């Protein structure tokens, strides 16, 4: 039986999600909104582009700054190795 | 032409938003009977899935291939507070039957916004726009360089040699190689 | 805040549907708003990250400074290395039944950690 | 009257300690040990080109223990969906009297290389591992060949399936294979 494969896959998925969350804060890499190019509305659409961070920025940071320690504890508990395979000094 | 495609996209986005809102309402109603063991992660994921899909569709249909906003004028069909039995199934969410004394505090689409005036008054109290813009541009350039570097950087020892094993198995019985 | 969040979501959905229906029926100075918005977003992100760091590296630094009462990573491995090995029926690892040389009758071990509000309290795993 | 089974294999040189550590805690109670053997493979043929199994490889450890040979040859048919199996036997002998009678009966030797190693008590079975040593006449494979030896009467031979379960344990760099 190979159950460690599922654990390794879960750990890799958690690491990939953490990396993507750490990389998901660069959506403004193309511009800094130096001008008001909002042709529809500049009061509620263009100005609120950053005022809606709760649904845009703070909506990904919450889960993105929570998976790290959770995945660490999950890996340390689900796999609490204790497998020296010889019990070196224990027999001693 | 483009107007028909935009109208079809808006209708599809409205249908998808209504479906997502119904799903979120069903999930919230399921979060009331099973009020116990309500982890914060599930609620956060539900709030993210209910906001993102709608916000992205709303922003895509407003800042992508849109004509000049000076020619098109906003004009509704009619303003009639008549109770019709064949028109209450065509608004999908509100304005089923209009009231009489509802003009004052219902006509501004039920205005939730109350912090815009406060933010404007706070910004007006600070009445230099050259160093800040330059710093913002520099930070944006640095973030872009970091993202490009990350994207550029993002993109089994064997111990069971079959040959040696077969050779040892042969030497175990056959004399070729053994002696 | 189940009912409060439900009512907030309902109001938001009602506003969104009203705006969508209205759009469908209609279809047929030293301000520096961007700078202030970016500053507010940076402040919010910094506050969120500081809250996360306080939740992670300040409430879990008990055993990092001085070894105190904590079943997490301080008690289970002790009894493990001292008495038995790891095994998973559900969470049953190395029951003491002399199965090594007994050959008389088998017995399992229902050993599982538990929580309790006290000072210097271990897991206290459960003939008897 | 009896038969033996085998699921022998091999493994790399550096990868033994990590291996034998696991192999110890598989079916053995405790106190792992080892043994230094001595190969006295003989040859009894000259009429049908089919000699006997005269590989009298016996330990060169503390005296008292008697040297002897075992029967292992002529793999019989059968073993439906099973591993190696051969109807065999065993035969103990007096100290050096076996070699004496073999030489008096007109026999010769077959090999002069000794392969010490480790043993491990399984349940109804047993497992061994060894490595050939390069020595001269008065003194090679550089690979520790391992094997799963088990001998038993006819019976039902169902335990072979249990032997396959041990194959599950020997997952990382061990497998089973026949010889031809």
């Amino acid at each position: 039986q190979s159950k460690e494969t599922l654990l390794q896959s879960y750990n890799k998925r958690l690491k990939d999600d953490i990396k993507s969350i750490m990389d998901n804060f660069t959506e403004i890499i193309k511009t800094a909104k130096i001008e008001d190019e909002t042709q529809v509305s500049r009061a509620t659409q263009g100005e609120q582009d950053n005022y809606e961070m709760h649904v845009r920025a703070a909506n990904i940071v919450r889960a993105g700054e929570s998976l790290m320690k959770l995945v660490s504890d999950l890996k340390q508990f689900l796999i609490l190795n204790d497998f020296p395979s010889v019990n070196e000094a224990i027999d001693q | 032409r483009e107007e028909k495609q935009l109208e079809a996209s808006l209708d599809a986005l409205l249908n998808q938003v209504a479906d997502l809102k119904n799903s979120l309402g069903s999930f919230i109603y399921k979060l009331e009977n099973e009020y116990d063991r309500l982890t914060w992660p599930s609620v956060l994921d539900s709030f993210a899935l209910l906001s993102g899909q709608l916000n992205t569709l709303n922003k895509v249909l407003k800042h992508e291939k849109t004509p000049l906003f000076r020619n098109q004028v906003i004009i509704p069909l009619v303003l009639s507070p008549d109770r019709d039995e064949d028109l209450m199934r065509q608004t999908e969410g509100r304005v089923p039957v209009f009231s009489h004394e509802v003009v004052p505090d219902h006509l501004r689409t039920k205005p939730d916004p109350e912090v815009e005036e406060q933010e404007k008054q706070l910004t007006t109290d600070a009445a230099g726009a050259d160093a800040a813009q330059k710093q913002i541009q520099s930070l944006n350039k640095m973030c872009s360089n970091l993202l490009e570097k990350i994207s550029k950087e993002e993109r089994n020892k064997q111990t069971f040699n079959p040959g040696d094993t077969n050779a040892l198995v042969a030497a175990v019985a056959f004399g070729k190689g053994l002696s | 805040w189940p009912w409060d969040s439900v009512r907030n979501n309902l109001r938001s959905a009602l506003t969104e549907m009203c705006v969508l229906y209205d759009v469908l029926s209609i279809v047929r100075s030293p301000q520096t708003l961007q700078l202030i918005s970016k500053k507010k977003s940076l402040a919010g992100a910094a506050q969120i990250l500081l809250k996360g760091a306080e939740r992670l590296t300040k409430s879990v630094a008990e055993n990092q400074e001085n070894k105190l009462q904590r079943d997490f990573n301080s008690e289970l491995l002790r009894l493990r290395q001292h008495w038995k090995l790891r095994k998973v029926g559900d969470k049953i690892l190395g029951d003491l039944s002399y199965r090594s040389a007994g050959s008389l009758f088998p017995h399992h071990g229902t050993f599982e950690v538990i929580k309790n509000t006290d000072i210097d309290l271990d897991k206290k795993i459960p003939l008897e | 009257n009896m038969m033996e089974y085998l699921l022998q294999g091999s493994v790399l040189d550096h990868s033994l300690e990590s291996l034998i550590h696991r192999l110890r805690g598989l079916c053995d109670n405790m106190e792992p040990e080892t043994f230094l053997d001595h190969e006295m493979v003989f040859l009894l043929k000259g009429q049908q080109a089919s000699p006997f199994v005269l590989r009298a490889r016996r330990s060169m450890d503390r005296a008292g223990a008697p040297w002897h040979l075992r029967y292992l040859g002529q793999p019989e048919m059968g073993d439906k969906n099973r591993h190696a199996l051969v109807r065999n036997c065993v035969d103990i002998a007096t100290s050096e009297n076996l070699t004496d009678f073999l030489m008096e009966m007109g026999f010769r030797m077959d090999h002069e290389f000794v392969a010490k190693g480790h043993l491990f008590r399984k349940g109804i079975m047993k497992v061994v591992v060894y490595k050939i040593f390069r020595i001269l006449v008065p003194g090679l494979s550089l690979s520790y060949l391992v094997e799963l030896s088990v001998v038993a009467p006819a019976g039902q031979d169902m335990v072979s399936d249990d032997m396959r379960n041990f194959a599950e344990q020997l997952k990382p760099l061990v497998h089973l294979e026949k010889i031809d």
